[PDB]
Order: structure tokens, then C-alpha cells, then sequence
């Protein structure tokens, strides 16, 4: 019959009330800065479209990250620039500090704030029950902000969350897949990262919304409290849903595609089988138990839902018991 | 023609100037060099185109030891000569001609150079080139000048020259090399980093 | 093949053989159509696909390859190929004495063609030098870029040579020249080369 | 053979000294730290030396470095012993330090910095009183070294350094200086053409301190008459001719007679017959304010062929030409 339409429960009509220049990114005239302000230090990594260096702003001796672009997808670069300038100064959103170009070559570069990303990437170190609650609360701050500004991130994953552990500061980065939410709009389902794809993307439902980020978050939480990285480990996109179905159950899944009149790729029928919805207690062991609590599991469970509409919104999540101790401290520190 | 004109005319010997005979005849100018070369007398006589000593002694093929002694002696005389005002004027002439080659640094804009020894003791270092502009020392580009002893030009020839003729000092270079990557300059914090990663390695 | 012959020619020792793998993917060749005339017929001569035009097309193919080279040698593969030549000293050796014949890297002072010829970068002293061999005095600097060697050491920091062990110490009868004495010297040269009166 | 001569003053001063004083070959040189000094500019050049304005980087003081070119080891040890012997005597140059190059091994001498007045400057500036004052100052130095048994043997305008602002004087360059021992024959290739005394030109080897006085006479003549150099010979042989044209041939032949001096046949043909000219020929509108009866009288008593009849340094200081000076 055609799939059943869907709309975001929160901030649904924010973009329609806005003036055009807010969401019309392909009309955005770029304001160029001065490249002499910045000097390269070391190479951070390489891409297909970009060269990325750690640089240094000589005007104030502050570290920056230069991202040199080879000017492909006129849209996708302008989309990202518009988004970052709209999301400027928001809680835990990365600051786009400047944009510039080479006088001769004309090859542009984006200048972001540097974040002293401290991976417990083998001090063999780690966090705590509280660290997880604290950082999860920080992520929600940015997501509730960007959703309120009418923008969905579409690429929430550990890699896109920068932590300077010592200074306790967190930033959400890479808004190259971020997009404006317009109700009724049918969006690309080839976003995310396999392990962090929501079921909407995996079964090809295109009228999704901010709640896509919420599933992505829930995936990150399960990863952290269960100490399994990543939590849902599919070998492809098809096996990705299988890995979810062995946890969340097939019954709620079939109910989901029924509800929205989605048509499954025939391929899933053979490989999906029929699985019970497992109790989260099955993943607890001597090495992760100190991170799993009835509050964590309750909060987790209200994120990871097949039905995108039944997920918690970013603001709702912030009001869960899981965050009480964190909210109290946030309050006490003024 | 003379031995000096012959020597100064050989391939590889372009850096040398032809030393005046009157300077060489005067014993005062050669004080102490007699204890620096073997076969001193016969060597000096060879340089001054005078009849050689006898036959039946080239048991060490003694012609060859005298020929090499005469070569070494001429350089050592040359070393003192070019410190004198006259020697300076002869070399300055060659310098204006560019006979010593030009500076390889790009931002020196082909400043004519002067020969110089890193050492005054023979056999230790070959002849090098001093650019008065950038004030650094370089290896001659041709391998023909790679077998001339630096002790023959001396440690302080160019230093003398500009102290006697300061008029000839070129202005220190106007521009300097500025490394750019995609327009961006390179910080200097970034060599300090680069230099470890090679050590740490 | 055209690539192997061009890089094997007299004067083109600095060039590396660009993988056809890279040239067939037209992603990499962006904007180059607005930089060289006869772009389509010049690109054809490179992948081996009337004495008026056939002469000009050969020159336009030489200018295309060179510009492509400038991009290619910034890539990890293009870096590795030049790095191989660098380890065999294909780029000449540093004329500075206290660099002790450090192997060099090609570099362009400018990125736009016709403005400057190719020069040599020394990783030790970090200055640029004119190629000692006068067979390289006709290679356009734009074909190697301003950024090649700097990119190289960013990707392979291990390859930075340690700062010069020693330094040039000018000595006159073994007394060093005080720097008070160049400041003087530099005037006497200014004050000297002064406009000689031009008789009415 | 040629008739023997002694010095009429300070004759046996060296012979009853301890040998440490006059045996310069035996002298071991105190070496200094070369790294103290760096060269600023070239100042002058001799036949044995190169001179530089330097700076002592330990204390930032301005200094002078006289670099000695390759000579015998004798001559260098002699200059140094003499400079040490004469250290701190009136108007004698103070040796501040001796250094050596380690590799080159070419020795160099360091001095306190002299603010010498340009040589041409003070030939324009010196007054009648000035010449008298500075002549007296040179005499204090010449009398001191002669008392201490050393002849300078290279007295000339360039070896006398005048700081005319601070009115103070210094006799330099003791590279040709020598110890005086009675009855010894010395080298005659000393001095400088225009300042060599007749005993050097006629090849009389048994000379003494009085050689300096002749040199001093030539200096006086040059200054008061404003003609430099006064006796301007083209070579060693013409030098005696230029003198013979002023002092006459008569006194000169009487002199080679007195001492059984053998002339080089070379002279005969170019020496000839010359009257003893009155000094008034050399006096014109431009030099007259410097020439007086006392100046001429003093000059005449210095410029004598007979070395034994020239005024000793001590006697010279008593001449009426200085009377106006001595009171101060
Ligand atoms: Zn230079
Ligand atoms: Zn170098």
C-alpha cells in the first residue's frame, strides 16, 4: 500500500517556522577567514575527500584541527558549514572556529577547535559507573540541543564523541552526515555506521527523524555498561538486524514492520529466524557487573526499541533516574 | 712558458691565481715552509724554472717525489700570497669573473663565491667555497675541484679579503625560504616533533 | 608505454612513474581541463589509446603529466615511490658542507607553471638549492609543488635527519670574527656604492 | 780594519746584568687564552705583522692584536723579552697579553687600545709648542730604553702613536730593537730607508744607541719643515746622496776617514761634491711658524754623520729648544 507515514514527537515543525536562510544551505554564502592565522603541526589522518592536520592558531597560541577539502559535493560541504554555524555555542557541539582557502590553489579548509581526545585506548585504563552516566548526560545535552535546532546528527558513535578525560570535556563532532528535519520528508537510509544503524535504516524506512540518534545512543550505552565493543556486531547490514533480533526478539520486529506497512527484503526471511526477547541479565559477567544496575537496564531498554516512535526523546532521557546523581552535581556547581 | 702558468692552467686548478715571481724569490716570504715539505730546495727550484739537480738517484723515481713536493710547496706559498694585498687583488679579479663558481642556495641569487680551506694542515680537507652573502660553506659542484687541498687556500682568506676590501660585502639576502603546504605555513613546533619521531623510532 | 618512456628521458630523473591505476580514476584529474589546452587529446597520449597539431599535443601531454605528478606525489603511494628514489639519492646531494651530503627532495617555489624551475629541498638544513646538474635547469617547478617534501615528513616523521652535528666557524689566524665587524663591513659597502655624480 | 766604537752613555749596562735579562733565546714565553679576543677591523700592515682592532669578549674592552707573520723564533722572543723588560717605562707601549694559534701556531700580541690621532691629521694640527712637547716625550722613551740597554733601531713617525686629545705618546714596534753589548758588530739592514743613519748606509756595524738619535733628527726635520719624508731616497745608496746634498760631502769623507770605513765603489760615481747647506733653504711661509733659532740648533746637533758626536737622549732633553716645555 506504501509505508505508513511518521513524524517526530518533539520539535516537529521548528524548521517550517524558521526563515529560509536557516535551512536552505545551498544558498549559503561562505565567509572566508585568513589562512595566515594558522600553521600546520602534524598529520592526524587521511581520507578520500580530505587531508586532516593538527594545526596551531598563531593569533592566540590555541591548538586547532585543520581539515583540507578537495572541493567535491558542493552541497555536502555547504550543508555541514550551515549546520555548524547554526549549532554554534550549543552545549557540547564542536565549534567551527574558522573557514579559509589557499590564495593560489583555492583549496579550502575547515578549522575546528581541537579536543585533547584521551582514549583509554590502552593505559589499559577505563571509566566508572559514574563516568558513563556523566558522559551520557553530556551527549544528551548536544542531541537535545541539535534536535531543538531542527537538525539530526545521523552519525552518533564512540568515534564521533571526543573526550578530554582529564578536563572532563566532551564534544560531538563530524556533522558531515547531519541533516535538517522537515516533516513528511523521505531521507537517505545509507547514513550511520553499521553497528549504530537504527532498524529504520536497516529495513529501509525513509521517513525517520531525531529518534534515529536515540537508537545510536542506546547502542553506545550497551557497549559501555556491558563492556562489549561494539555491542551489535554484524558482518554486513543484513546480519546487523539478525544480531539485534537475537536480543530484542523477532516478535516486536515483525510487529514494527506490520505497523508501518514496511516491506522487508525477502532476504531477511531465511536468515532472521524466530528469537525470544532476552533478559539483559544474560550479558552480565564478573567483568561488567559493576556497571550494570537496574537503572541502567531500565534506561537502556527505553532507548533500544524497534519502533522509533516509542524511543525516549533526548529531553525525556535526561529526566531518567539514571542521571539523578549527575543532575544534582551539575546543579551544585551552579 | 713558466711552471706556474702551467700549474695554474691545468684542469682542476681553476681556483688558483698565478703567484708573482718576485714574491717567491724573496726568502722572507717563505720562512718556515722548508720544514713543511720534503726536498725543499729542489721543489722551489722547479717552481722558479731553474735547472734541476743530477741524474742517477731516481732509485725512489725521485723525479716524482720532487714533482709532488713542488706541487705541495706552490699551494703553501699560494696560501700566504692570497693573504697579501697583491694576492687579494688577483683573486678579487677572478671573483668578479666568477671563476670560483656561484652560490647554490636559491635565495642567494647566484652570489659569486671564494675558495677556502676548512683546515690549514694539508691532507685533511679538500677546497671548499665561501659565499659572502649567506656566510656558509659549500662543496664545489664539479668533481675536478674535488682533489685540490684546502690547506692551499687557507683558513682565513675570505675573512682577510673583506677586512681589506669591505666595499665588496654583499647585502645579506632580501628574502628567505618560506615552506607552504596547501597555502598553510609550517610551524616550528612541528619539526621538534618530527625530530623525535625519528629518534624515538 | 608513454609513462615509462617520459620518466626514462634525459632530464626527467626527478619524476616517478605514475600508476595508470591512479590516472584512469578521473576523480583525481579535477580542474585540469581548465589548466591545459587540448586536454582530451593530451590525456590520450599518456594512456597510449598532420605536422601542425601533433607537435602541440605532445607538449600539452608533457604539461598534463607534470601537473598530475604534483598531486600524485602527495599521495601515500606517490610518497612511497619518491621515498624509494630518495633512498638511492636520485635527487642529488646537499652542497652545504655541514650537511654532509644529505640526500635531497625536489620542490617547486611556485605552483603555477612557467614561473619557476624545479629546486631541491634539504631535509637537514631546511633550505632550497638549484640543481647542480644543468640538465635539470628545464624542469618546471610546478610539476612537484610547494608542498611535496613537507607532506612527506608529515606522513613519515621517522625520516627527519637530526640537526647538523657541527657548524661553520670562520677563523682568521684562529681568531673568530666578531659580529661587530660585519655590521661595519656592510656599511662600507653601502656608503661605498653610492651614485657617482652624473656630470650635468 | 775599521776603527772600534763604544757608546758614550750606558756603555756596560747589559754586561753586569744577570743573563736572564739579555739572553732572549733562553726566554720561555707565557701563553694566554686566545679565545678571549675576536677581530673587528683591519688597522694596519707591516713587513712582519698584521694589525687588527679586536674586542676582548670576556670583558668587552676594545683591544689591538698584532699578528706576527713567519719569522725566526729569535726575533719573536726578542721583541717579547724587550717589551717585558721595558714594561711600564715612560712612553713605552704596554704589552697586555701574548696569545698563539693552536693549529697555525702563528703568534700574536695584544695591547690596551690606543686612541691614536691620524698621522695626516696631526701634521695639520701640531703647533710649535706641540712638536717640542712630543719630541720631549719621545726622548723620555729613548732615554729609558737606552738606560735599560736597548736600542730601538726603528724610530719613525709611524712608530710613534699620539693621542693628541689626551696629550699622551707611545713608542711602538720593538720588532727591530736589540740589546747593546760593547764592541759587538750589529746588522745594518735595520730601520727604514728615510730614517737610517749614515753608519748603516756606509756599512759600519759597531753602532750603538746614537743610531736612534739620527732617526729622531729626521723626524724633527720632517715636522718643523713640513716635508715628509725629509731625506727621500729612492734606494739605500741614493739615501746617502740625499743626505750628502744637505750635510755636505766634507764632513762625510772626514767621517769614513776617522773610522777606516770602506765604501762600496757604487757611491763614488753618484756621491760627488756638495756644500753643507744652511737650514734656511727649507724655510717658507708655510713652515716658518715652526722653525726657530733653537729648533735649527737642536736639529743640527742631532744630524751628524759622526754617531759619536750626536747629542745623547739625556743631553737632548737639556737643549734650549725644550726650555719652554720642561717647566710643566
Ligand atoms: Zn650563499
Ligand atoms: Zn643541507
Amino acid at each position: 500500500s506504501g509505508p505508513v507515514p511518521s513524524r517526530a514527537r518533539v520539535y516537529t515543525d521548528v524548521n517550517t517556522h524558521r526563515p529560509r536562510e536557516y535551512w536552505d544551505y545551498e544558498s549559503h554564502v561562505v565567509e572566508w577567514g585568513n589562512q595566515d592565522d594558522y600553521q600546520l603541526v602534524r598529520k592526524l589522518g587521511r581520507g578520500k575527500y580530505s587531508e586532516v592536520f593538527e594545526a596551531i592558531n598563531i593569533t592566540n597560541n590555541e591548538k586547532v584541527v585543520v581539515k583540507i577539502l578537495k572541493p567535491v559535493k558542493k552541497k555536502k560541504i555547504k550543508r555541514e558549514i550551515k549546520i555548524l554555524e547554526n549549532l554554534r555555542g550549543g552545549p557540547n557541539i564542536i565549534t567551527l572556529a574558522d573557514i579559509v582557502k589557499d590564495p593560489v590553489s583555492r583549496t579550502p579548509a575547515l578549522v575546528f577547535e581541537h579536543v585533547n581526545n584521551t582514549d583509554f585506548k590502552q593505559l589499559r585504563q577505563t571509566l566508572t559507573d559514574y563516568d558513563i552516566r556523566f558522559y551520557m548526560y553530556e551527549i544528551l545535552k548536544a542531541l537535545d540541543y541539535c534536535h531543538s535546532m531542527g537538525i539530526m546528527h545521523r552519525d552518533v558513535k564512540p568515534h564521533n564523541v571526543m573526550i578530554d578525560h582529564e578536563h572532563r570535556k566532551l564534544r560531538l563532532i563530524d556533522w558531515g552526515l547531519a541533516e535538517f528535519y522537515h516533516p513528511g520528508q523521505e531521507y537517505n537510509v545509507r547514513v550511520a555506521s553499521r553497528y549504530f544503524k537504527g532498524p529504520e535504516l536497516l529495513v529501509d524506512y525513509q521517513m525517520y527523524d531525531y529518534s534515529l540518534d536515540m537508537w545510536s545512543l542506546g547502542c553506545m550505552l550497551a557497549s559501555m555498561i556491558f563492556r562489549k565493543e561494539p555491542f551489535f556486531h554484524g558482518h554486513d547490514n543484513y546480519d546487523q538486524l539478525v544480531r539485534i533480533a537475537k536480543v530484542l526478539g523477532t516478535e516486536d520486529l515483525y510487529d514494527y514492520i506490520d505497523k508501518y506497512n514496511i516491506e522487508l527484503d525477502p532476504r531477511f526471511n531465511d536468515i532472521l529466524g524466530r528469537h525470544s526477547r532476552k533478559r539483559w541479565e544474560r550479558f552480565v559477567h564478573s567483568e561488567n557487573q559493576h556497571l550494570v544496575s537496574p537503572e541502567a537496564l531500565d534506561f537502556l531498554d527505553k532507548l533500544l526499541r524497534y519502533d522509533h516512535q516509542s524511543r525516549l526523546t533526548a529531553r525525556e532521557a535526561m529526566e531518567h533516574p539514571y542521571f539523578y546523581t549527575v543532575v544534582k552535581d551539575q546543579a551544585r556547581m551552579g | 712558458v713558466s711552471w706556474i702558468s702551467w700549474f695554474c692552467g691545468l684542469r682542476g686548478n681553476e681556483f688558483f691565481c698565478e703567484v708573482d715571481e718576485d714574491y717567491i724569490q724573496d726568502k722572507f716570504n717563505l720562512t718556515g715552509l722548508n720544514e713543511q715539505v720534503p726536498h725543499y730546495r729542489q721543489a722551489l727550484d722547479m717552481i722558479l724554472d731553474l735547472e734541476p739537480d743530477e741524474e742517477l738517484e731516481d732509485n725512489p723515481n725521485q723525479s716524482d717525489l720532487i714533482e709532488q713536493a713542488a706541487e705541495m710547496l706552490y699551494g703553501l706559498i699560494h696560501a700566504r700570497y692570497i693573504l697579501t694585498n697583491r694576492g687579494i687583488a688577483q683573486m678579487l679579479e677572478k671573483y668578479q669573473q666568477g671563476d670560483f663558481g656561484y652560490c647554490p642556495r636559491v635565495y642567494c641569487e647566484n652570489q659569486p663565491m671564494l675558495p677556502i680551506g676548512l683546515s690549514d694542515i694539508p691532507g685533511e680537507a679538500m677546497v671548499k667555497l665561501y659565499c659572502p652573502k649567506c656566510m656558509d660553506v659549500y662543496t664545489p659542484k664539479s668533481s675536478r675541484h674535488h682533489h685540490t687541498d684546502g690547506a692551499y687556500f687557507g683558513t682565513g682568506f675570505p675573512h682577510m679579503l673583506f677586512m681589506v676590501h669591505p666595499e665588496y660585502r654583499p647585502k645579506r639576502p632580501a628574502n628567505q625560504f618560506v615552506p607552504r603546504l596547501y597555502g598553510f605555513k609550517i610551524h616550528p613546533m612541528a619539526y621538534q616533533l618530527q625530530l623525535q619521531a625519528a629518534s624515538n623510532f
